[PDB]
């Protein structure tokens, strides 16, 4: 979750107001950068819970966080815009 | 409702993504098609009034002759060329240069631009291949949300 | 080197053309390797490979206009000045086959390429029709064969000027 | 050797050193500064003009090859030169040094980069300023 | 092909074979000719042997020293090294 | 003034790439147009004097049968076969042979020479599109100077 | 250089250098046929 | 002028250092030290 919330923010950055100007250019990249590479460790963890336990992870996946207002951590993934974390074989297969 | 199915989703996909090149190739296509129209409709029928006909006239023949279908007959037609070899014996000799324009039009347009699509669409394919079966995965959970 | 013979390398297609057909007015002007300088000079650029490959070239698109030419023309009521022209044309070509087939190694060298095999097609296509017209000049029917066959012929010399 | 012309002989002794490896580099056979040289069609002091004596035995200098230089990079190249820098009289100034030492490195550059010597090029590239 | 083939085009080339076949009947029935023969000498060509077998030569040490400077041959010949190293390492042991 | 976009100026720069395999497309098209179109002219309309409209003849349908456009009816009029079966019943046995030049000739045309077009235009596509892009921003700096 | 300091990088390329006749290093750059050069992320800044 | 010989000595340092964090030169150096320890060794043996 704090992977996911950290790719957004990172994401968001990058295209916000405050980041626009010649010089930053390079910074943009590097939060965009960072933000991937968040986004990889949220894959990567996910991969090894799927590993671990299968049912276990899909319940992992199904509880609710009241951190987002009760709601579970593939919403999260949708609004964070997570191509990689929706891609992979245990969300797909929470979806079915 | 074809998204649910693994072979016809990510095609279609691929075919919102490919829209931009068409739109990109309609483009390269308007130069020739409103250039070319505007000329050959003025060579066929001269000294006439601008009308709706005229503007209909440019854009009719020169966009359904990229497809193959050829309106050489009715082209030869409205030229009033009477001899058995089609554009000769005219009462006006500038327009027997009606066939010429075309057939610079349809080098540019068939041999040229089509190829050229083709080629964009085998390399955007390529490209958005793995993203289109990502975003389908995506659109697989939009569906069941 | 070989190709260039006796010439520098940066000379084009049309350099070499255009001394070929104005021989007395663009080679003492350019710049390559009395009577032991001028012909010194002729026998050094028209010695090259290249010139007479460019003259086979030239020669063989004109072949190709003047025998389509033929073609399109109507046929007299007896032999006329450009089937002549033709005949002494492609029996020059056939006695260069000839050449061709007795100076290279072995006729199974010769007939291995195929462009030898188009040159072998395009005598005996000619010689057919020619034959066909010639045997009946007046023959209606005669012209009409003769020039179905040679349809043929103007084919394969098109195809033949693709070497 | 002394020489009538003033231009020449304000020249530094480094100057005539770069001189005498053009000279050097020169008289080996088959050599394509030679060809160049001779192929410019340009006097003693790089003018576009084409005695003998003062246009063979310095032949090689190095305001001649900065004209053949200028030529082959584009149409406005005029390098503003000034030799009075390595007069002891200007021993005081701070920053001479290093405008002195860019000056200097800069000629040995451009006799690099006829040479053809990618290396050496590089090093007198690095020692001086104005590198892009 | 068209270094042994007459210079004259087409129409033109009959001259060119009435010309050779000219000089051939001179040379079989009228024996009035001897052609043109140009040889080489003894000194160059031991001059393009020597060039050869120098250049021959050069080519092997280019060629030895380009795969010595391989990857694999680097890692190979690296622990070839190591392993006559522990040797070494064996025989210091073996001295205190 | 399509350079400045991101999209149509690469596209550009592209095309001005291919027109040298449209030309090449062209002298290969050229052999097969001009052999076809004497052989086919001669066989259709024999015992005829040489004028423009033998030239025209030659030119005209050749080129334009190559896009789909096939003048079979127009052939078939022109033979003066009567048959219900087109190329059938003729005064003349030769200019039967007609359609088969015309079968080599599409054959040699649309099947071989169309395709290779497609093949050079995919390989010169992937060879040059980084090349294009750069030669654009160099073209950006030109617009801009 | 870009890296450094972008804004420090655009007032270098737009510096006016006597050696050619007082203009930047862009148009050297163009008079030098580099395309490297005028593909960098940079230059195209400056021009843009 | 300071900015740019600044630009150019860490671009070289960076430039450098990116060369010696090659697999190749580190293969490379890494058998020079190895050939220099075998050396090294050859010395020890003399001292035994
Ligand atoms: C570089 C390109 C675009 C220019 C081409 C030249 C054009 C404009 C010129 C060249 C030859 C000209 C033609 C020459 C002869 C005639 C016959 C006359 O009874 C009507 C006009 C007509 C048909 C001319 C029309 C204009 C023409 C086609
Ligand atoms: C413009 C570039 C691409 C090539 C130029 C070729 C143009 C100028 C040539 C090619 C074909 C030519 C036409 C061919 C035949 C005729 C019939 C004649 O009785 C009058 C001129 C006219 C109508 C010509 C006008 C000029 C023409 C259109
Ligand atoms: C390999 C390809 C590109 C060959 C090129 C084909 C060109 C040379 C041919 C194809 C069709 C031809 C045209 C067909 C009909 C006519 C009408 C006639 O009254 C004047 C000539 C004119 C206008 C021809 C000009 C030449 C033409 C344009
Ligand atoms: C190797 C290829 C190119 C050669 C093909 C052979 C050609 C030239 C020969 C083979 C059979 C021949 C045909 C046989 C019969 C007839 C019927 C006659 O009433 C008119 C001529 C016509 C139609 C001949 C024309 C020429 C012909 C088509
Ligand atoms: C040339 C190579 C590729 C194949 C050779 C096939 C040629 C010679 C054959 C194929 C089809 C044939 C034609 C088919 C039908 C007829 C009608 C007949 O009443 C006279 C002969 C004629 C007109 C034939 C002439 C020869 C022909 C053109
Ligand atoms: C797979 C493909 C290539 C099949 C080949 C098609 C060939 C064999 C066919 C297609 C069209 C045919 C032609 C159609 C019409 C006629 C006119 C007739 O009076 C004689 C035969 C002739 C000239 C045919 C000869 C054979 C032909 C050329
Ligand atoms: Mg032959």
């Amino acid at each position: 979750i704090n992977a996911l919330v950290a790719s957004r923010i990172l994401e968001r950055l990058s295209t916000h107001r405050a980041l626009q100007g010649p010089h930053l250019a390079e910074e943009r990249a590097k939060m965009q950068h960072n933000a991937k590479k968040f986004e990889e460790l949220a894959v990567g963890v996910l991969g090894e819970c799927h590993g671990s336990d299968s049912h276990m992870a899909s319940e992992m996946l199904h509880s609710k966080n009241d951190m987002f207002n009760k709601k579970n951590a593939i919403n999260i993934a949708y609004d964070a815009k997570s191509l990689a974390f929706l891609s992979h074989p245990a969300t797909q297969s929470v979806i079915n | 409702y074809y998204a649910l199915s693994k072979n016809l989703g990510p095609k279609l996909i691929m075919m919102m993504e490919m829209m931009k090149d068409v739109s990109t190739f309609v483009f390269l296509l308007l130069i020739f098609l409103i250039g070319y129209g505007v000329a050959a409709q003025s060579l066929l029928s001269p000294d006439e009034d601008f009308s709706s006909r005229t503007f209909i006239g440019v854009l009719f023949r020169p966009y359904f002759q990229i497809y193959g279908e050829l309106f050489l007959d009715d082209l030869n037609s409205e030229a009033n060329c009477l001899g058995d070899t089609p554009f000769t014996e005219c009462s006006r000799e500038t327009v027997r240069m009606v066939p010429f324009f075309l057939a610079v039009y349809i080098l540019g347009s068939n041999v040229l631009l089509v190829n050229l699509l083709i080629a964009m669409f085998n390399d955007t394919y390529m490209k958005v291949q793995e993203a289109a079966e990502d975003l389908w995965r995506k659109q697989n959970y939009e569906l069941c949300a | 080197a070989d190709w260039y013979g006796h010439l520098k390398s940066v000379t084009s297609f049309w350099a070499v053309l255009f001394a070929f057909f104005f021989p007395f007015f663009v080679l003492p002007f350019i710049n390559f390797s009395g009577a032991h300088r001028l012909r010194r000079k002729f026998a050094k650029f028209y010695s090259a490979p290249y010139t007479r490959f460019i003259s086979d070239l030239l020669s063989h698109f004109v072949l190709c206009v003047v025998t389509s030419y033929f073609v399109l023309d109507k046929l007299e009521d007896t032999i006329s000045a450009i089937e002549w022209i033709l005949l002494v044309w492609f029996v020059a070509l056939l006695l260069e086959e000839l050449r061709q087939m007795i100076f290279c190694d072995g006729i199974a060298e010769y007939i291995s390429d195929t462009w030898n095999r188009l040159d072998l097609i395009m005598i005996t296509l000619f010689f057919v029709g020619f034959f066909t017209h010639a045997s009946d000049p007046s023959n209606q029917d005669s012209k009409v064969v003769s020039k179905g066959i040679h349809a043929f012929l103007v084919v394969v010399l098109w195809l033949r000027f693709m070497r | 050797a002394k020489t009538n012309i003033t231009a020449l002989d304000e020249l530094p002794s480094f100057a005539l050193a770069i001189e005498e490896l053009y000279k050097r580099e020169a008289k080996k056979p088959h050599s394509h500064v030679q060809r160049l040289v001779s192929l410019s069609n340009t006097d003693v002091l790089g003018r576009h003009y084409r005695g003998r004596d003062l246009a063979n035995t310095r032949a090689y200098n190095v305001l001649r090859m900065d004209q053949i230089f200028a030529r082959l990079v584009s149409k406005d190249f005029s390098v503003n030169r000034d030799f009075t820098i390595y007069d002891s009289k200007y021993d005081k100034v701070p920053g001479i040094q290093f405008r002195r030492t860019a000056q200097a490195s800069h000629m040995l550059f451009l006799w690099a980069i006829c040479l053809d010597r990618f290396r050496m090029a590089r090093h007198f590239w690095l020692i001086g300023d104005q590198s892009i | 092909e068209y270094k042994d083939r007459p210079f004259l085009p087409a129409p033109f080339i009959l001259l060119a074979h009435v010309h050779m076949l000219f000089m051939r009947l001179l040379r079989l029935c009228g024996v009035h000719t001897q052609e043109h023969e140009k040889i080489q000498d003894d000194e160059t060509k031991r001059k393009i042997t020597t060039f050869e077998a120098l250049n021959t030569d050069k080519f092997l040490r280019r060629w030895e020293r380009e795969r010595q400077e391989m990857l694999e041959a680097r890692v190979k010949m690296t622990n070839d090294n190591v392993v006559q190293a522990m040797g070494m390492m064996d025989q210091l042991l073996e001295h205190m």
